[PDB]
């Protein structure tokens, strides 16, 4: 009971425990998922109503025109990752004047996550990440955790009961890379509504999306935008 | 330097270290006023005279500016704290702003210091629970009164420290329009809301009076027993 | 006492932002509602005897001239907050030449909402989070618009809510009374209706205040003689 | 220079048992005079005295944080601070200022409170500490004292012929210093008690 | 009292109602963990090391696997304690003898190297934020004036230069032989000093050491440069074992 | 950064319990015995080895702090190197300010205020030492006696370490005045032959003086001079 | 940080008291009694003595009477370690006052100055208090003489007639008694201040080794502030025995 | 009983727990091994794959410090990829002022140094990651040192860091690596690794490797794709 409380204290098994208890503030909130084809990288997230009065929370955040991210988590501490990230894409772009690549965007972010890990009386950011982006590699989904260990990923899915998300993306995962631009949005939309209980399904309001890949910029369709990609998907 | 965290919640959601500060309020000596037409008063009683004290060192009703005094009950370490820090605003506000201090202006500042210690890193929330009075421009007297947790109100009367309840019961039952309509009976009333206070005494009681531009006077022991003469 | 304010409880929740929310149920029931030409805010300002002055105390503050605010639970940690969101409206309007929209604003005060901690801090960091909760009601080029804040830094986008002392029997029967396109003075006695019951202390003029503001008229609080008149009509 | 300003003269003479300062009473911006009651000399308790001349800002700038410094080092100790302590004082008082020196020569004069002895010295901008047997001087006139104090100085005086020497040391010396003048202030140190008087000098 | 513990005394380093420092009192135990021994005899003219040299696997490379250190080219070290803790103190000794050299130019001597490293953890001591190093430092050296020099320092903060030294698993009981030949006052040469050094070893061990199984620093008047002696060299003083 | 709350703190009873255990640490440290008597103070420490292979010229308890100066303790040994490295360095800021050295008063009352700061200042015991300063100033020499709390007094004879309450009591029977530092040394040493056992030699005991001639400490041929129980 | 090592000095107790206020003050309660009576001319302070012995050398002063000002001075009851921090303190804000202002500094400028240094440590930082009380005595140019008592807390105030230490409390209740307002002399104060320690004194017969007594008056347009030798003290004793009986 | 809560503290037996328990860390990490032979030196790498979502080459344990210097690390990859990025500030350093290649035992000395700093206080704590450097040098030869949680650098013919290791440990004393040469060693390498290697808990990995020596002219390289399945054939040949 005397390990639990601090950060920089480890166990007899060489476990820390506030570490594994930020991993814990990531399944208590809504699941995102994302996939990348050859092309496109499309990132989709279930935007959670406190109720049907008050609006729903902004699950995805702009960070670069070739870069955008999912947030699971905390949400505002989630906002100090993402004003960390658009700083450095806009020194990327003012100092090289080029797009900065997203797999040195995610080292950076190990970086800043990896010190609070370090650190007596501080605390692990709560907040798990999707990282879609597009760069002359080819598009990249990139998940974070608390831990500060960041993966490369074809597609993944976090946030509450997201393993169920995670085991859909497998089965199809050969079809991810011919997928056209709705088709790969479709992969992402039946991986949601798996999280979710059979008494709740998908609505122009409490679902956003953002897409990225070649010729398109990342951009996120809100609500009317939506519609368009929900219709012709049969639940 | 040192920096914790000394005020915290807790799983009722009340501040401990907020609450435990106002009951060094809740033992204090105890500080009355009322407000009048031209005139407020302000009243303190004192138990702990021995006779061997100097009393002019002791006196906690002080003044803040001209056009402004004040009363506390709490702990009396802290209240010199305050009351410098409060003189401090109220000249740098001169020097700010041409126009003298409004009463509510100097209530204010002295909220926002007792906020301010609530949620620093290892500090201590202020004991003291301080009543402030003064004239605004126009000549409207104003009484108000803080809190440990830097909540500021107005009153037309009210009393803080010890025994604050019971010197309010009769307060609230004798505070009326008909009442306050000279300088002697708003004076006669502060002496009875005492009453309640009075341990078999009532020569400890100290007074304090401010009439339109005139600067605080505080009354001696021979003037109060007059008022005190006059009770059937 | 044994958990810092930083640590995190096995559920994935900090404690002291778990505790922070625990205080908003102590607070003052303040009611906000939006219409399309306009926001409307009421809350009661629970008077503790009759000796003190009514006109002291206000709830509503101005934020900026097309935006109004509330506050419940602690009234001290409110102070924070306000000044600091007026700096921000005032600092937007100095660069940019144009009024912040509420949205900015909320962003502004959420931003310090976690910003609590011992270590590794500056003399102005704080060591616990605000226990008060805000709802900024304002009108800007997107129309009318009305927002919650929360300990935690969470900002939400809301057509109406209630909190302070109840917000369990208020949001219960506010969501029922509003729909749609219902007008100010409509939503005025629908506020004020929900608000009379919740309350203990019976409606006054100066029991209570209300406030308003309109897309062509700036931030409104409607007097004790104007509010006699509303009181007539309950 | 900038010492310049204000003129000023202090002076200090060693007797046999006895020391003697004395500086002039002028006060003045550049070619204006403004009063005569301006102080240079300054005690430091019984039987020692500082004298002080350049800038007039810094004479009373620097005088008011030695009896800062004296007052707790006498405090602190359980006796009389020693002249010869209090040039090193001084010293690294001015010292501390090296890249920013006041401007300003300290003069200091007093008796040892062992029993007799008699102690003067002289400091600079920099402070650096110069004892002598005989005299010192500072100010602007200081070219004119070494003349005076020259011909007119003996290895043992009583404190009679001190008064006498020092008093027509400075009056002759000042009067051909356009700067310095308006009286001259002269302070007499004995084992037994302390001589002050004001001397009448040419007004101009 | 006699070992009563009041709070907070036995975590970190503070005063019992006995007056001791257990987190000190531990720091000695961290020195028998290191699982090995350590002897430096003083000679007349000769100061010489001799390490129980480990090395189970024959994976483990013998070659980076040394208790013998260089701290400067006259002063020799062999640190006896937890490897981390000595690695940690030969970087910062390093330091302060070469600090040493670029404020009072001149190479620092042993007396006054063991001198600064005992201050250093005198600081871990008395605050609390810290614990102490497990690490036993023995440093031999030759100063010009002195002659052979061998101090030792404690993690405690306390040195003293001894005539014969030892450190590690086996330590009174290795002083107590050391006590027999120091008492009888033998002429010292180079070859003396290390046959009776090794000895001393094979006393309390009871093993005869092969040439692969220690390794011998040495330093004299003729050599003031501390130097490593090898396999070949070794062999040579082992033989001298099978005489007297 | 470290620890900024302060390790001290008051006892319902009123009694700081530190210190208390401070003052516990110097009770079973290295007898130490000092006399102030006549023109000179001397200083008399027990120096007691395990073994033979101890180098004595290696290790030196009683250190000078200055010309004028000297100082031993009783008490944890390796803190005492801390004082020393820092009333050496006072003595020298006063000797750069002033131009003299220190008086034995003045050194005390600094190096007593460091000893302060640590029973306040956060992330620092207090220290395990009880000073003995012997000074000579003005013809007038100065034997103090700092203890952990920072609390010094002046003593003309007092004692330290295993057996310092029958220590002091065996110095009431014998000190006096007109004592001359011939007899001191003799009566010093006197009084750790009742407190030391075992035969005491020039490396069992080491002793030092201060007088008009300046702080030295004797050397172990002058000691074994005095061990004759002549002087 | 490792917040189990720290015991929060600062907090409040549940009834709102400091802990390390009110253990300062019990600290004080066993330390040296010091009393002062306010007279018509001159201000007396009384200090009893708690460490004597046949070794000690009483090289100093008064021994627990400071000197904080040429027109002030003040005695000290509670730790002898934490006195000399204080004193440091009161002779550095003495002498700021004198460089700005140029004049004396005034009994009512000097005490509510420490007495925020005082707050600083019982209000933040963590550091444990300070565990001396104070006695304040001195002239200015306003309100004549004065006479202070602050403690731990940093409470104080003017008395007429005060004590602290081991046994104030008997030793105020002595004072309410005998002492009369405007009527009390230089010469029956001295005589009072011994019939009140006689009775409070743990040891008898009332040496003058025990008790030291420092008076201040105003002289000649000087704060002349003396410190009895023991021969005039024992002179006081014999007279006021003599008293008891003829 | 309270003595293991932090690293500023030493059990009564002289033991610091913390530091212990970081080194657990690393038992439960997944078993790296490295090699040195006459040409230069190899590594090798188990990196499990958790899931087939994971892209193949994500959570590359395999970093590269410098040039000639290679890096394989066992424990917990979050510290890791910090010391990754600590140990080329050093080697960056190195270049910038003597500006040459920073020889390899060094390196292992200045970054075992900044392991070893966060086992002394109390407001950090001991990295859980046990790491290896193998490097080669005309002018030095095959060089292959290890560093663990608490700081301690050791030179070694073969090493196994991780789970495996006394397993491991046996497997490669058999063979005789110093006359061997490196493209023969390779072949080795993956033979010992999928003999070390049974699947119980954990399911599928990837195998690693690593060229530094006479081949690669100095430069540290990851196999190339037709040498590692030349290598990686061998030892499934082999296996039975």
């Amino acid at each position: 009971n005397q390990y639990d409380n601090d950060v920089t204290v480890w166990s007899p098994q060489g476990r820390i425990h506030q570490i594994e208890y930020a991993m814990e503030a990531v399944k208590q909130g809504s699941a995102t998922v994302g996939l990348k084809s050859k092309t496109h990288a499309v990132l989709v997230a279930l935007k959670r109503a406190q109720s049907e009065l008050a609006a729903h929370q902004k699950k995805i955040l702009h960070v670069d025109n070739h870069i955008g991210i999912s947030i699971a988590g905390l949400t505002a501490d989630a906002r100090l990752l993402c004003n960390f990230m658009r700083q450095e894409c806009l020194d990327s772009r003012f100092v090289f004047d080029r797009p900065l690549p997203v797999s040195r965007l995610v080292s950076l972010i190990g970086s800043k996550t990896q010190i609070p890990t370090q650190r007596y009386g501080r605390r692990p950011y709560g907040v798990g990440l999707l990282i879609a982006g597009y760069d002359d590699m080819g598009p990249h989904i990139f998940q974070t955790c608390p831990s500060a260990n960041y993966f490369d990923c074809r597609a993944m899915s976090i946030g509450a009961r997201s393993q169920s998300a995670r085991t859909y993306l497998e089965r199809h995962m050969s079809e991810f890379m011919e997928c056209n631009l709705n088709e790969l949005v479709k992969h992402g939309l039946r991986a949601l509504r798996e999280t979710l209980p059979a008494e709740q399904d998908l609505t122009t309001k409490n679902v956003s999306i953002g897409i990225v890949g070649k010729d398109l910029e990342f951009t996120i369709y809100d609500d009317d935008d939506v519609s368009p990609f929900l219709e012709g998907l049969e639940e | 330097s040192y920096d914790r965290a000394i005020t915290v919640f807790s799983p009722d959601g009340h501040l401990f270290q907020v609450e435990y500060a106002q009951e060094a309020v809740k033992k204090g000596s105890t500080a009355v006023g009322v407000r009048g037409k031209d005139i407020v008063v302000l009243g303190v009683e004192k138990k702990s005279v021995a006779k061997l004290q100097d009393e002019r060192t002791v006196r906690k009703i002080c003044a803040l500016d001209d056009n402004v005094c004040m009363a506390f009950a709490g702990l009396t370490a802290d209240a010199r704290i305050v009351i410098n820090r409060a003189r401090v605003e109220c000249q740098s506000h001169r020097l700010t702003v041409e126009d003298p201090v409004t009463v509510e202006y100097i209530t204010r500042y002295i909220a926002s210091l007792k906020q301010r210690y609530t949620q620093s890193n290892g500090r201590r929330p202020f004991g003291i629970s301080a009543l402030i009075v003064g004239f605004d421009f126009d000549g409207t007297p104003r009484l108000y009164q803080t809190d440990p947790s830097g909540t500021y109100h107005a009153w037309k009367a009210n009393a803080i420290g010890r025994g604050a309840k019971s010197v309010r019961e009769f307060l609230e039952k004798n505070y009326t329009d008909e009442a306050i309509e000279t300088d002697d009976l708003t004076i006669k009333l502060v002496i009875k809301a005492l009453l309640e206070v009075v341990q078999s005494g009532g020569k400890n009681i100290e007074l304090a009076v401010m009439r339109r531009d005139q600067p605080l006077k505080i009354l001696n022991p021979e003037e109060i027993e007059k008022y005190v003469a006059e009770i059937e | 006492y044994d958990r810092g304010v930083n640590t995190f409880s096995p559920e994935g929740r900090l404690f002291q932002v778990e505790y922070a929310i625990e205080a908003i149920k102590l607070g003052s029931t303040a009611i906000g509602i939006q219409t399309s030409e306009g926001v409307c805010l009421a809350v009661e300002k629970r008077i503790t005897s009759p000796l003190m002055e009514p006109s002291s105390i206000e709830k509503i503050v101005e934020i900026d001239a097309h935006i109004g605010c509330a506050m419940s639970g602690l009234i001290a940690d409110a102070k924070t907050l306000i000044d600091k969101a007026r700096v921000e409206t005032q600092n937007h309007w100095f660069t940019y030449n144009e009024t912040m929209t509420v949205e900015s604003v909320t962003q502004a005060v959420s931003n310090l909402a976690l910003q609590f901690g011992e270590e590794d801090a500056d003399p102005g960091a704080m060591s616990r989070p605000f226990g008060v909760a805000l709802l900024f009601g304002g009108v800007d080029e997107k129309g009318p618009q009305l927002f919650h804040m929360d300990p935690s830094g969470t900002f939400v986008q809301c057509d109406a809510r209630a909190i302070g002392s109840a917000s369990e029997g208020a949001q219960s029967s506010l969501q029922e009374v509003y729909h749609k396109s219902m007008t100010l003075k409509e939503a005025i006695k629908s506020s004020l209706i929900i608000l009379k019951q919740v309350m203990e202390e019976k409606l006054n003029a100066t029991n209570i205040e209300l406030a308003t503001v309109q897309p062509g008229q700036n931030f409104h609080m409607f007097t004790k003689e104007e509010l006699e008149e509303v009181i007539k009509d309950i | 220079s900038i010492m310049s300003y204000n003129g000023g003269a202090v002076m200090a003479m060693k007797g046999k048992n006895c020391v003697a300062i004395a500086a002039d009473r002028r006060f003045g911006i550049q070619a204006q005079m403004v009063t005569t009651d301006f102080q240079k000399i300054f005690p430091m308790g019984d039987r020692l005295y500082i004298g002080l001349a350049g800038l007039a800002t810094d004479v009373q700038t620097v005088a008011q944080r030695l009896k800062f410094r004296l007052n707790l080092y006498e405090l602190k100790e359980g006796r009389q601070i020693k002249p010869y302590t209090l040039m090193s004082m001084v010293a690294n008082l001015l010292y501390e200022k090296r890249f920013g020196p006041y401007y300003t020569e300290p003069v200091i004069a007093g008796l040892d409170p062992k029993t007799f002895k008699p102690f003067i010295c002289s400091l600079d901008l920099i402070g650096c500490p110069m004892v002598t047997d005989d005299f010192v001087v500072s100010g602007t006139c200081t070219e004119q004292m070494y003349g005076m104090c020259e011909s007119l100085w003996e290895p043992n005086m009583d404190p009679e012929h001190l008064f006498e020497t020092i008093s027509q040391a400075m009056l002759n010396a000042v009067d051909r210093d356009a700067v310095s003048g308006m009286g001259v202030i002269v302070h007499i140190i004995e084992k037994d008690k302390i001589t002050t008087r004001t001397l009448k000098a040419r007004m101009d | 009292s006699r070992g009563s513990s009041a709070g907070f005394d036995r975590h970190i380093t503070i005063f019992s109602p006995e007056g001791r420092l257990y987190q000190v009192e531990y720091a000695f135990k961290a020195i028998n963990q290191g699982g090995l021994t350590s002897v430096a005899v003083r000679g007349k003219d000769c100061a010489v090391i001799v390490t129980q040299k480990k090395v189970p696997d024959k994976l483990l490379d013998s070659s980076t696997v040394t208790h013998l250190f260089k701290i400067t080219e006259n002063i020799g070290c062999v640190m006896t304690g937890m490897t981390a803790d000595s690695r940690s103190q030969v970087q910062r000794a390093r330091y302060e003898a070469a600090n040493w050299k670029y404020k009072y130019g001149y190479e620092i001597p042993v007396d006054m190297l063991c001198k600064r490293i005992a201050d250093i953890s005198q600081v871990y001591t008395q605050n609390a934020e810290m614990r102490p190093l497990g690490c036993c430092m023995i440093l031999i050296g030759i100063d010009e004036e002195q002659g052979p020099q061998v101090y030792k320092c404690d993690p405690a903060g306390y040195y003293c230069g001894f005539k014969a030294t030892a450190a590690g698993v086996k330590q009174t009981e290795s002083t107590s032989f050391l006590e027999k030949k120091v008492k009888k006052k033998f002429d010292w040469t180079f070859e003396q000093t290390v046959e009776t050094a090794i000895t001393c070893l094979s006393t309390v061990l009871s093993i005869d050491f092969k040439p692969s199984e220690i390794e011998v620093g040495v330093v004299t008047v003729e050599n003031p440069k501390f130097r490593i002696l090898t396999e070949a060299e070794i062999d040579a003083h082992l033989v001298a074992l099978a005489e007297r | 950064r470290g620890y900024s709350f302060s390790l001290t703190t008051f006892s319902p009873s009123g009694k700081l319990v530190q210190i208390e255990y401070a003052l516990a640490a110097v009770a079973g440290g290295a007898p130490s015995v000092g006399i102030k008597a006549a023109n000179g103070v001397v200083l008399a420490t027990e120096k007691k080895q395990k073994s033979i292979l101890y180098d004595e010229r290696s290790v030196h308890k009683v250190e000078p702090i200055t010309k004028h100066i000297g100082l031993v303790y009783s008490g944890m040994g390796p803190d005492y190197r801390v004082l020393v490295h820092r009333a050496r360095k006072l003595a020298q800021q006063y000797y750069l300010v002033y131009q003299e050295p220190i008086p034995t008063a003045q050194l005390v009352q600094r190096v007593a205020s460091v000893m302060q700061e640590y029973t306040q200042s956060g992330g620092v015991r207090p220290f395990g030492v009880s000073l003995l300063i012997c000074g000579w100033n003005e013809g007038r020499p100065y034997l103090f006696q700092s203890d952990p709390s920072g609390a010094y007094f002046a003593w003309k004879a007092t004692a330290m370490g295993k057996n310092y309450v029958n220590g002091k009591t065996f110095l009431e029977k014998r000190y006096n005045e007109d004592l001359e530092l011939e007899d001191a040394i003799h009566t010093a040493i006197l009084t750790l032959k009742e407190s030391f056992e075992g035969q005491m030699t020039e490396d069992n005991i080491e002793v030092g003086i201060c007088n008009e001639a300046g702080f030295r400490r004797l050397t172990p041929t002058e000691v074994k001079d005095y061990l004759a129980a002549i002087a | 940080m490792s917040r189990r090592y720290d015991s929060r000095t600062t907090i409040f107790s549940p009834e709102g008291r400091l802990y390390q206020v009110e253990y300062a003050m019990e600290a004080i309660g066993h330390a040296g009694t010091c009393l002062g009576i306010l007279a018509n001319d001159g201000v007396l302070l009384a200090a009893e003595r708690r460490n004597i012995h046949k070794l000690l050398d009483e090289v100093f002063f008064s021994e627990k009477i400071y000197k904080l000002n040429e027109d002030m001075a003040c005695s000290v009851a509670g730790i002898t370690s934490d006195a000399n921090v204080l004193t440091n303190e009161l002779r550095l804000i003495a002498q700021r006052y004198l460089l700005q202002y140029q004049e004396p500094i005034p009994c009512e400028q000097l005490v509510t100055a420490l007495c925020d240094i005082k707050q600083a440590y019982t209000q933040f930082g963590g550091k444990r208090p300070f565990g001396v009380s104070l006695l304040y005595i001195g002239w200015d140019k306003h309100y004549g003489f004065q006479l202070y008592q602050s403690d731990p807390s940093g409470n104080y105030g003017g008395w007429k007639a005060t004590c602290i230490g081991n046994n104030s409390a008997a030793a105020v209740s002595m004072l309410k008694q005998d002492y009369k307002e405007g009527e009390m002399t230089l010469k029956s104060a001295l005589a009072l201040a011994i019939k009140v320690l006689n009775k409070t004194m743990d040891v008898s017969k009332l040496s003058a080794e025990k008790v030291e007594i420092a008076t201040l008056t105003r002289e000649n347009g000087k704060t002349v502030i003396r410190v009895l030798k023991q021969k005039e003290v024992e002179q006081l004793i014999k007279k006021h025995e003599e008293e008891e009986a003829k | 009983t309270g003595y293991d809560l932090s690293a500023s503290t030493f059990s009564p037996d002289g033991r610091v727990f913390q530091v212990e328990y970081a080194m657990k860390a690393v038992e439960n990490s997944s078993t790296a091994i490295g090699i040195r032979c006459k040409d230069g030196v190899v590594f090798g790498v188990e990196k499990l794959v958790l899931s087939k979502l994971y892209e193949e080459g994500s959570n590359k344990r395999l970093f590269n410090v410098d040039r000639h210097v290679g890096m394989a690390v066992a424990g917990l990859l979050a510290d890791a990829r910090s010391l990754a990025d600590i140990a080329r500030e050093e080697a960056s350093n190195f270049r910038s002022n003597f500006g040459y290649n920073i020889p390899l035992k060094h390196l292992a000395d200045r970054v075992a140094m900044y392991v070893h700093a966060y086992t002394l206080y109390s407001a950090v704590r001991p990295f859980g990651c046990s790491f290896m450097l193998g490097s080669y040098s005309v002018n030095d030869g095959a060089q292959l040192y290890m560093i663990d949680p608490s700081g301690v650098s050791y030179g070694y013919w073969g090493c196994a860091i991780g789970k495996a290791r006394q397993a491991a440990k046996t497997e490669i004393e058999k063979l005789q690596m110093k006359e061997m040469t490196c493209r023969d060693v390779v072949k080795e390498v993956a033979k010992i690794i999928y003999i070390v290697h049974d699947e119980v808990k954990d399911k599928a990995f990837e195998l690693e490797l690593s060229w530094v020596g006479e081949i690669t002219n100095g430069r540290h390289e990851i196999v190339p794709k037709d040498v590692r399945e030349e290598a990686e054939k061998y030892a499934k040949e082999s296996l039975k």
